[PDB]
């Protein structure tokens, strides 16, 4: 259809340039069962529909802009709600240029997120390596805090204080999101970039090509076969050039979307259902735990990270030379204020005295570099 | 002498198509943004007439009688005495002995302007010319087009910046050599602008209207 | 048997197909045309006692007035009728804007000057043919009229000239040309000689000198409101089908409707975006008609394989279902999805695992005697997370279990020897 | 001679297209190739050893 | 500059070939945009200098 | 000119040809070494911090 519309005359004489078309037909099609397979993996990792709980009491944690809202006739939680109406960009159709629809609606793509969403809240992340194993919210925050180093005491005693934190940083992201022009770049970026590709390739139809004219119909109308045949090839020639062209960047940019992809995959699999200690990969600080939201052709997570703050610095010593013997510090430093010695842990002040069950003999102190 | 600092004039449809909320770019004869635009306030005889010539016809009351085109005139070339009269507009191409205007008073006293006849090939009967009466003839392609638009925004010295989209009215097909044209009018008040080919992005409203449309040539902006 | 003919094999395995582009024919012809009845004088400017001097070609144009040229073509004896970038016998059809015929007198030798890109004295300073040229060249022998005794010396040529002129230039000044040292001043002499010197036009000369009356008909082609229109019909209007039209010299297929956008009094036809023909009017009564394409899809096949089973199913990319006139071997069963028209599939209601897919949630299979049947596809199953504060739950017992996971490495090295 | 090189010269450009079109395409399947074998390498690396 | 070396003739000629080249153009313009991208995302992982 | 134009366009074919297939190499180059970019990135990320 895009090299010869309806006519006799140019089908008959592309059928001279070989398997082409099938050629073109079979990439793009592998490409789109390729975003298929894409959205598949991305979403489609934990394949048990887990139910919203109704109440919101969480211990003081507020998931109501991230939990889905049933008062809107589309199930989307705000954030949601805000990504798709901050992503707006038209229907080519016409000449042989159609577009399919993806398997994954973006109902389904929001079930999808919100069963992973209530899988977090609920059974934390046991339920992406087994049976959902429900556990109070506070728990697992105290589960999440133990794997960053900090104690559980740590959570507790400050319960009121982290859960105005979360409510505040998650009732900020949503101001960010929307207030910033950028926000969404990649996404729309991608929209654009295939937008400017296919108007470019309706574009160049409207080009002799070095022929008489434009138009197969007015070629083969104001010329004889015999001399309008030249014509009508060199038309093909240049239509068929333009169209691998368009094929060979589609294909480019799907490897690139498919990379782009299984990062997002890994991302999903390694943060929301679990916890990284990978470094600066799944956020800024140490990370907590991660919460998916669904977007126009994409996914936008909202990383949870503690990070460190206000500081005060002390003298340290590496080990303690009591009894001749040298104690070293079991799970923590060796501080002290000036006058009185204590051994804390590692990303946290809460002093305590040294004792023999926070410290561990190792010999005599004669061997210690800057032994206090 | 007067030059004054043109504005954003002598933009025009290209062609008879009907674009609707599109950015297309044209390659054609324009009037180049900022230029500078002659007043002659008298001045009639010297007009030398470029491929293609904007004209202004500012707040008057209608005593441009017509226009006439060529250059040795004299009855030997041929020229273009396109006479659009109170009525029924004369179009008359032909080779014809120029002298005057026909300074019907300050009225109703001697048509005479030209003196001799000759071939005459050409002979149009339309109602153009019914207040700023800018005009875009262009004689190109053995058409001499003509284009105009009605604003009468009744301001001081000039036009001051009202954009507008000056559609066509008629063309002419003869190939006559034209370097030189008339105006036929106390003191006068209109401005002569030239063409030159340039390439600009007109935008069309929701229904074909150019709006705005910008020159690339101007600046790098 | 279209799917195994695709797939190059006699076995089908299970999936989505695709074989063949469904497209909606056309059913009814339009001939649309403005209302011109005069002819065109082409006799008038062909029958004439005298056509032109090689410099005084005459240009006369034609407008405005119904012309056939099939007269020009059977009724006729030229002996030279070149038609450049049209053909003589599909002419009859086109209307051109501006036909201008140039008129004069050659010789039978020099009757090839007319050509776009020829050279020699009448070809290079008298009359220039550019190289984009739709027009044709009229051309035969009249020995019979412009034959004179003593010589139709009135016709004269203009070797004595420096530069060739530009293409479609009409030279009229007659005075002596400077071809050399020569002053100028009247003269005539030394190396300036009249350049229109002279026609040797005895009746006894020979074909390559005998007359030749030329009429080139150039034309300009359809990229502007039709003026001079081919005899033929005006078809009434029809709209909302798919049918082919010739508006003016606009050709193509649609289902063009009631426009709704306002056209302009001058604007004739639309674009849109891609500069594709949106809009169109009428050269009869004025009207404005939105032309779309008319439907048209891919069609797929829905197959759970040969060695399963040889019911199929087919499903249209993109139509609405009621344009299916003519495959379709069998019917029932039809059923409207958000991505096309499914055809012999049972539309259930209990939601399964996909494993056809097909899109916008829908996704077909081979459940059961078995039918093919669409579904909504069924995310997962229903575990519920029973959440309660102050509870925990803790496992008593593994499994312990083994999955296989599958990861190309190396495909096969090949090398292809490109002479 | 004379026009055996113009039909030459046809078949010789179709022929280049096909085979540039060929590289091309196992070009970018090397290319996917090889992320999957990375992907590989890096599983051996953190789950076998 | 590369296709039709200063050449008027040549670049009327080019130019009936509609928008191919541009694309080209863009596409490079991309590339080194891309290099930018990643040696800032390799090295300027920290700004606290 | 009439004559020079078909080999102009001959030309033209050639050289369009030899730049199509150096902007796709160029940009299958560009897509490795993003892939080796990011890799880099992440060791940055991981390894030294
Ligand atoms: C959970 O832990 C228990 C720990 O004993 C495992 O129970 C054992 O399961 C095996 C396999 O089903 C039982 O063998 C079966 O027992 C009966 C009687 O012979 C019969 O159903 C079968 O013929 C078979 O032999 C075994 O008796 C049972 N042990 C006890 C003490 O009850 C169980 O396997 C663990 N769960 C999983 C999923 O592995
Ligand atoms: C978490 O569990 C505790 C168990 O103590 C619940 O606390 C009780 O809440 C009820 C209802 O408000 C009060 O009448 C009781 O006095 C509370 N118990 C105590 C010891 O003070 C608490 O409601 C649970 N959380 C939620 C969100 O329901
Ligand atoms: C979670 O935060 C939301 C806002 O993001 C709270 O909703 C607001 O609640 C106050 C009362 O607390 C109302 O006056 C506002 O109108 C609500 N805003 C909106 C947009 O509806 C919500 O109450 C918080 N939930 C909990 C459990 O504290
Ligand atoms: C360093 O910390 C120690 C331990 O808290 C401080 O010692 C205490 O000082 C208070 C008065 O400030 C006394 O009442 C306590 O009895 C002391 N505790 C012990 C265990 O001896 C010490 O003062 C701090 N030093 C500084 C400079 O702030
Ligand atoms: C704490 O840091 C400050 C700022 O660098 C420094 O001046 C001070 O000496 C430090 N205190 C101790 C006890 O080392
Ligand atoms: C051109 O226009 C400028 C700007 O109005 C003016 O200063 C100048 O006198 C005009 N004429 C020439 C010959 O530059
Ligand atoms: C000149 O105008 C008068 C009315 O003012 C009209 O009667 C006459 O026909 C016009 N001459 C033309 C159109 O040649
Ligand atoms: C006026 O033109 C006519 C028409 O061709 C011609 O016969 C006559 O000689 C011309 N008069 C002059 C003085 O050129
Ligand atoms: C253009 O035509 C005019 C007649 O109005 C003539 O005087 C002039 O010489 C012509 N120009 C050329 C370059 O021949
Ligand atoms: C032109 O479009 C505007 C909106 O941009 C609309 O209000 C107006 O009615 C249109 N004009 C006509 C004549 O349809
Ligand atoms: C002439 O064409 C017009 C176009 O508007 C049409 O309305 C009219 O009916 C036509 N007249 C005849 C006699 O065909
Ligand atoms: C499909 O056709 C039916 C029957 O004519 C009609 O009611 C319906 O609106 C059509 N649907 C679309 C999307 O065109």
């Amino acid at each position: 259809m895009y090299i010869c519309g309806d006519s006799t005359e140019c089908s008959n004489l592309l059928l001279q340039y070989g398997s082409f078309c099938t050629q073109l037909n079979r990439a793009l099609t592998g490409i789109a069962v390729e975003q298929d397979k894409n959205t598949q993996e991305v979403f489609a990792q934990v394949k048990q529909i887990y139910k919203t709980p109704p109440i919101k009491d969480f211990g003081g944690f507020n998931f109501s802009q991230i939990l889905p809202d049933p008062s809107k006739p589309s199930k989307r939680s705000p954030i949601e709600d805000l990504l798709f109406n901050k992503v707006t960009l038209c229907a080519q159709k016409f000449n042989g240029l159609t577009v399919l629809p993806p398997l994954l609606t973006d109902e389904m793509i929001a079930q999808y997120t919100s069963a992973l969403l209530a899988g977090t809240i609920c059974s934390g992340w046991t339920f992406g390596a087994g049976p959902a194993l429900q556990i109070p919210f506070p728990m697992q925050m105290a589960y999440r805090f133990n794997g960053i180093g900090v104690t559980q005491n740590v959570l507790y005693e400050n319960q009121k204080l982290i859960a105005n934190q979360f409510n505040s940083a998650i009732g900020k992201i949503q101001d960010s999101l929307s207030s910033t022009p950028s926000a969404l770049g990649k996404l729309q970026d991608v929209v654009n970039q295939n937008a400017q590709a296919l108007n470019t390739l309706v574009k160049q139809l409207s080009s002799n090509f070095g022929a008489i004219s434009s138009v197969l119909n007015d070629i083969l109308s104001r010329l004889d076969p015999p001399e309008a045949e030249v014509q009508i090839d060199r038309l093909i020639t240049g239509r068929l050039q333009s169209l691998q062209t368009y094929v060979t960047q589609q294909l480019i940019r799907a490897a690139e979307i498919r990379a782009s992809a299984n990062l997002a995959a890994t991302k999903m699999s390694e943060c929301v259902l679990g916890q990284s200690k990978r470094v600066d990969f799944c956020g800024k600080g140490y990370h907590l735990m991660s919460f998916p939201q669904s977007a126009p052709h994409g996914v936008v997570f909202l990383h949870v990270t503690y990070v460190p703050a206000q500081e005060k610095n002390f003298t340290t010593a590496p080990a303690i030379c009591h009894d001749g013997k040298a104690h070293f510090p079991r799970e923590g430093v060796f501080v002290s204020n000036g006058t009185h010695w204590f051994v804390t842990q590692r990303n946290f002040y809460e002093p305590q005295i040294i004792t023999t069950d926070n410290t561990f003999v190792s010999g005599n102190c004669d061997v210690v570099i800057g032994i206090v | 002498p007067a030059y004054t600092n043109s504005f954003t004039r002598g933009v025009y449809y290209p062609d008879k198509v009907f674009r609707s909320s599109v950015l297309h770019s044209t390659q054609d004869l324009f009037l180049p943004f900022f230029s500078n635009v002659t007043w002659f306030h008298f001045d009639n005889p010297v007009l030398p007439f470029n491929d293609g010539v904007y004209f202004a016809s500012t707040e008057k009351s209608n005593i441009i009688r017509g226009w006439i085109f060529g250059t040795t005139l004299d009855s030997k070339t041929q020229s273009l005495l396109i006479v659009n009269n109170a009525t029924n507009v004369v179009i008359k191409v032909c080779e014809f002995q120029f002298c005057n205007d026909p300074f019907l008073g300050v009225m109703e006293s001697e048509f005479r302007v030209y003196s001799s006849a000759n071939n005459c090939t050409f002979e149009y009967v339309s109602q153009p010319f019914l207040n700023l009466r800018e005009f875009v003839f262009k004689n190109i392609d053995g058409y001499f087009k003509i284009y105009s638009k009605h604003t009468p925004i009744n301001l001081v010295r000039d036009l001051p910046q009202g954009f507008s989209a000056l559609e066509p009215l008629v063309d002419l097909p003869i190939g006559i050599n034209i370097t030189r044209f008339q105006t036929l009018l106390g003191a006068a008040a209109y401005y002569v602008g030239y063409l030159q080919p340039r390439t600009f992005l007109l935008k069309y409203n929701e229904n074909g209207t150019i709006t705005d449309a910008v020159d690339c040539a101007l600046d790098p902006l | 048997s279209e799917t195994k003919c695709t797939l190059k094999s006699f076995t089908v395995e299970k999936g989505i197909y695709q074989t063949s582009n469904f497209r909606v024919q056309p059913t009814e012809s339009i001939v649309r045309f403005p209302n011109i009845t005069n002819l065109c004088p082409f006799g008038e400017v062909f029958n004439a006692t005298r056509f032109a001097s090689v410099y005084a070609w005459n240009r006369k144009r034609i407008s405005n007035c119904v012309a056939d040229y099939s007269v020009l073509y059977n009724s006729a004896s030229f002996s030279t009728f070149k038609c450049y970038g049209v053909s003589p016998t599909k002419l009859n059809d086109l209307c051109f804007t501006n036909v201008y015929a140039d008129s004069f007198v050659i010789r039978g030798d020099e009757v090839r000057q007319i050509a776009p890109g020829q050279t020699g004295k009448i070809a290079d300073y008298n009359y220039k043919l550019p190289d984009d040229f739709t027009g044709c060249v009229i051309a035969w022998n009249s020995n019979n009229l412009d034959s004179k005794v003593g010589g139709n010396y009135n016709y004269l040529y203009r070797l004595f000239r420096k530069s060739n002129l530009k293409p479609f230039e009409r030279d009229i000044s007659t005075e002596i040309y400077q071809a050399g040292s020569t002053p100028c001043n009247g003269v005539e002499g030394f190396n300036c000689y009249f350049p229109l010197q002279s026609y040797g036009f005895q009746p006894t000369n020979g074909v390559g000198y005998q007359p030749y009356r030329v009429v080139v008909l150039s034309f300009e082609l359809l990229h502007a409101p039709a003026t001079v229109c081919g005899p033929k019909k005006s078809t009434n209007l029809v709209k909302n089908k798919c049918v082919n039209f010739n508006f003016n010299g606009l050709t193509g297929t649609g289902v063009l409707t009631e426009s709704n956008k306002k056209f302009l009094p001058f604007q004739q036809f639309g674009r849109d975006i891609a500069d594709t023909t949106d809009a169109v009017r009428d050269p009869q009564t004025l009207e404005i008609l939105d032309i779309t394409p008319c439907s048209f899809g891919g069609v797929s096949v829905i197959t759970p394989g040969t060695n399963t089973s040889n019911q199929v199913a087919v499903l249209y990319q993109d139509v609405n279902c009621t344009e299916v006139p003519v495959v379709y071997s069998t019917g029932s069963n039809v059923f409207q999805t958000r991505a096309g028209c499914l055809i012999g599939a049972e539309h259930v209601n209990n939601s399964y695992e996909c494993d056809i897919p097909i899109g916008a949630g829908i996704c077909a299979s081979y459940q059961t005697s078995q039918s093919i049947i669409a579904y909504t596809m069924s995310l997962g199953a229903e575990n519920s997370c029973a959440y309660s504060n102050n509870s925990i739950a803790i496992p008593t017992n593994f499994t312990i279990s083994v999955t296989t996971e599958i990861l190309p490495v190396s495909m096969t090295k090949t090398s292809v020897d490109c002479t």
